[PDB]
């Protein structure tokens, strides 16, 4: 009788106190949504960070934790019921910017993805990988020979790399929401991750700016 | 090819089946609800002696 | 009676026949009595409603309950100087809530800095040492200048702490401090407003971006109480409009945090919807 | 050649469609026209559970009318006293994406699945009393969307996979597979008698399928869009449809036709969760505008509102005796109506 009701109580408290522990830990967790190709360069990426359906990875920054989530073959799942991704905090994106036929398709993807109702409050970091292979390109293979809408010399590099964050970065209707980040890597620098630290708490901080503001 | 008479045959099967009046089903449907009417709490609201909520 | 400028007054201020202590009084009494009302309407507002709850929050709320408790007792026994008991008591429990405000008040802008320059969170929880820093200030602030003279708690025109001995300074240096915190926390938080304004939304007119920036700095400065530095400068009867701004901006005090953080926000007005 | 089985197909498909066209000779308004309504259904919240740290996307009730289990997206489950409003277990998950979540009817087991396309059991009364995962269902190729039991070693799963899947626990082998969806199978309804169940899948389609045999009886279509819940009338010969059109259908088994349509000009937004009454004369249906509507399943007519969440309701159930209403939306919590 009271044993019984007393042994309940005692037990709803403990599992109780087990979350209001966990609660802590849950609230400053870092989700990023991890997204590319097989060109791209993800598992190079990944197997060099040096610290089924579904895989995570989870690594700490200055103290940090974060958690990186790979898709991988069920992403090509095209209904609504899929897009739970809804609370994370920003969204990786991997291509390859030395091969000028997929890129279209990059862009198009890009495009698909970017432009989702359910990914309104996330913030979105393009890496362009491969800039080795891309600097022994653009003097040997010009780039005008696929993208007739562009002005500049072909053989410099440096006017390749603002055409090509230009076509990504005109893509997004999205104008007003969590800004574009953009960078020039090569899936094995060794400071790949004190740019996504950094990406990550600009965006935050444009958050708990929003608040004191009144918007 | 064989998904195409797969899919004749399933038609098929599913094309000669005994159907009823649709008259028939409405007056089914109203007799089990007329039936079971009085054993509904949430139809009928009990009283509050009777509630375990 | 009197007014609400002899909390900030290291001197003896003499006035000349007019009609100056008459409507300061008025002012005080109208200011204080609105700001009870809001004050209240507040105090249920962040104690209420379970969707509010944050680490911010709790600043909120304790904040309004010293002002509240503080005001009242102002308003009760400030004038009870023929009582030779209660006048002293009245005089400490005066001088414990408003340390006890200005304390939530500093947390304000310790809050500001977590948010702003340490933009993550942390692994534990600050709620703790909030509540011992907001409430073991004042208490060893006051427990500290009792012990050394104790009969300075009355004074033969109102229930408050002397002047001719620097005993008002026990109250008065811990504000200055807290006011000095508060202006740096201020412009830090005005730098990063402006720095990262052209980042998010980069290109606008330059006019409505003003308008953000001025009306993010009223909603701070009632939180942030950096409106109590009129009272120091108000010396003699020459510079009369200092008491004047004082007990406008400050027995308002009340009104303005009702109005920026209660009426202004999204959140409190849904959740009164959803009331509804 | 396969023109000629094309023009078999259509031949099929018109002498279906002239049967059924044959078939219909009243509605079921007019027969159902003098029924004097049932009036407004006021219900109030008396539980209200709360402990979940993320959004809630399932709950099962229990067949003892008392205890019921809750998924969320922190990857734990979470069994209830709804008497008492007391938590009696909470497991961890090894995948942090759940979907789905199942009760068995005798009250020793516990399923679960998500995005790892694998079906776990729990053993809730084992030796030593520490919930353990006992058996881990592999063998689909697309995330797990339903599963529901048919005794303490048969369960019946639906994936992404267009596929369904009859399981044997002991073994951890499919004993059946339902095979002949187009889209991904997203509901699943299981009939009193545990002889039938239906499917409805993302390209507007129900099926009626044989535990048995293992094949397809009848096919339903109407819906303009993908359908998201399920359900079958109390006595068996019935069942009820949800989808994203902002519309709720009901077929007939046996005259293999649609009866009626419950649907507003107000209501744009798709339902999520459907479920009926012990009767049969309720029909309740989930939205995800924060809201949730009470139908007439007679005549259809709206009978009251069940406005408590302030965030997308996503399950809802009646429990078995008929006597309360759980809800669960994106808000972290679930209130009981009565
Ligand atoms: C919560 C704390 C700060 C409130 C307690 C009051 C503190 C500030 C102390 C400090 C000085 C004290 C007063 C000093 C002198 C006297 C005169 C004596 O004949 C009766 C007590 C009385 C009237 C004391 C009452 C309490 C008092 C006002
Ligand atoms: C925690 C505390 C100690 C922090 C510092 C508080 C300061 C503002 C307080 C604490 C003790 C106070 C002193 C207590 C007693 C006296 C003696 C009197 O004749 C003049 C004021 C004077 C000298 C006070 C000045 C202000 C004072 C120094």
């Amino acid at each position: 009788v009271s044993a019984e009701d007393k042994a309940a109580a005692e037990r709803s408290k403990e599992i109780d106190k087990c979350l209001s522990r966990e609660k802590t830990y849950v609230k400053r967790l870092v989700k990023i949504l991890l997204l590319g190709a097989d060109n791209s360069g993800k598992s190079t990426f990944l197997k060099q960070m040096r610290i089924k359906g579904i895989h995570e990875y989870d690594f700490e920054i200055k103290n940090v934790p974060f958690k990186m989530v790979d898709v991988g073959g069920q992403r090509s799942e095209r209904k609504r019921w899929f897009e739970c991704f809804d609370s994370v905090t920003s969204i990786l994106f991997l291509v390859d910017s030395s091969d000028f036929n997929r890129l279209t398709e990059s862009l198009n993807d890009f495009e698909t993805i970017v432009n989702n109702r359910v990914f309104s409050n996330v913030s979105i970091i393009l890496f362009l990988n491969k800039t080795d292979l891309l600097e022994e390109k653009v003097q040997i293979v010009s780039i005008k020979d696929y993208f007739l809408e562009f002005e500049g010399d072909p053989h410099c590099l440096r006017d390749v790399q603002k055409f090509l964050v230009e076509c990504f970065r005109n893509k997004r209707r999205d104008q007003q929401q969590k800004p574009l980040y953009h960078h020039f890597t090569t899936a094995i620098n060794t400071e790949n991750a004190r740019l996504i630290f950094r990406d990550v708490k600009d965006t935050i901080l444009h958050d708990n700016l929003k608040q004191l503001m009144l918007q | 090819i064989a998904q195409a008479r797969k899919l004749v045959e399933q038609l098929k099967m599913e094309a000669n089946i005994d159907r009823i009046k649709v008259s028939k089903a409405a007056a089914d449907l109203m007799a089990y609800c007329e039936a079971h009417a009085k054993e509904d709490p949430l139809l009928t609201p009990v009283p509050a002696s009777e509630n375990p909520f | 009676m009197t007014n609400f400028a002899i909390l900030m007054a290291h001197r003896e201020i003499a006035y000349k026949d007019g009609v100056h202590e008459l409507l300061l009084t008025v002012i005080t009494w109208v200011g204080i009595v609105i700001s009870l009302v809001c004050l209240a309407i507040c105090i249920f507002t962040f104690c209420f409603f379970r969707g509010l709850q944050s680490d911010r929050n709790t600043i909120h709320k304790n904040l309004c309950i010293n002002l509240f408790i503080a005001e009242f007792i102002f308003l009760i026994g400030i004038d009870k100087t023929k009582y030779a008991i209660a006048c002293p008591i009245f005089a400490g429990l005066l001088h414990f809530f408003f340390l006890a405000a200005f304390a939530w008040m500093c947390l304000e802008g310790v809050q500001l800095y977590l948010m702003l320059v340490e933009v993550f969170e942390s692994e534990y929880s600050r709620k703790k040492y909030y509540y011992v820093a907001g409430y073991l200030f004042p208490a060893t602030v006051v427990g500290v200048s009792a012990a050394i003279d104790y009969k300075s708690y009355g004074t033969e025109k109102a229930c408050w702490l002397h002047v001719d001995n620097y005993f008002i300074w026990s109250f008065i240096g811990p504000v200055t401090f807290i006011i000095l915190l508060n202006i740096i926390f201020l412009v830090i938080t005005l730098c990063k407003m402006v720095k990262h304004s052209n980042t998010l939304k980069p290109d606008s007119s330059r006019l409505e971006n003003i308008k953000s920036w001025v009306l993010g700095a009223f909603a701070l400065l009632c939180l942030l109480g950096l409106t109590w530095s009129f009272g120091l400068l108000f010396i003699n009867e020459e510079t009369i409009v200092m008491a004047y701004l004082f007990t406008i901006f400050n027995a308002f005090q009340g009104v303005f945090i009702f109005i920026f953080h209660c009426a202004l926000q999204k959140k409190v007005r849904k959740e009164y919807g959803k009331c509804f | 050649e396969l023109d000629q089985l094309r023009q078999e197909a259509e031949q099929l498909k018109n002498q279906i469609r002239d049967a059924r066209k044959a078939c219909a000779d009243a509605t079921l308004s007019q027969i159902t026209n003098n029924i004097d309504p049932v009036g407004r259904i006021q219900m109030r919240t008396r539980r209200t559970l709360r402990g979940h740290l993320a959004k809630i996307y399932a709950m099962h009730w229990g067949t003892d009318s008392r205890l019921l289990v809750s998924a969320s997206q922190d990857g734990k489950l979470i069994i209830w006293d709804s008497y008492t409003t007391n938590k009696v277990h909470a497991i961890p998950l090894r995948s942090s994406w759940v979907m789905t979540c199942a009760y068995a009817p005798s009250g020793n087991y516990v399923a679960c699945g998500g995005l790892d396309n694998i079906c776990s059991i729990y053993n809730l009364k084992t030796r030593e009393g520490n919930v353990r995962v006992s058996r881990e269902l592999a063998g689909h190729t697309g995330y797990l969307s339903c599963c529901r039991f048919l005794d303490d070693n048969q369960i019946v799963t639906s994936s992404g996979d267009t596929t369904c899947a009859l399981w044997d626990i002991e073994t951890g082998q499919q004993t059946t597979t339902f095979t002949g969806h187009t889209g991904d199978v997203m509901s699943l309804s299981l009939a009193p008698d545990t002889r039938l169940f239906v499917s409805g899948a993302c390209d507007a389609s129900a099926k009626l399928w044989d535990v048995r045999e293992g094949m397809c009886r009848q096919t339903f279509t109407g819906h303009e869009s993908d359908i998201n819940a399920i359900c079958f009338f109390p006595n068996g010969n019935a069942f009820a449809t949800g989808s994203d059109d902002a519309t709720c259908r009901l077929f007939d088994l046996r005259a293999d036709q649609e009866l009626m349509t419950y649907s507003h000009d107000n209501i744009i937004c798709g339902i999520t969760s459907v479920s009926f009454s012990k009767s049969g004369r309720l029909l309740l249906a989930g939205y995800d505008d924060f809201n949730c509507n009470v139908w007439d399943a007679l005549k259809a007519d709206r009978a009251g509102v069940l406005a408590g969440h302030d965030n997308r309701v996503s399950c809802l159930g009646v429990t078995d005796d008929g006597m309360a209403v759980a809800t669960g939306s994106w808000d972290s919590f679930l209130k009981i109506w009565n």
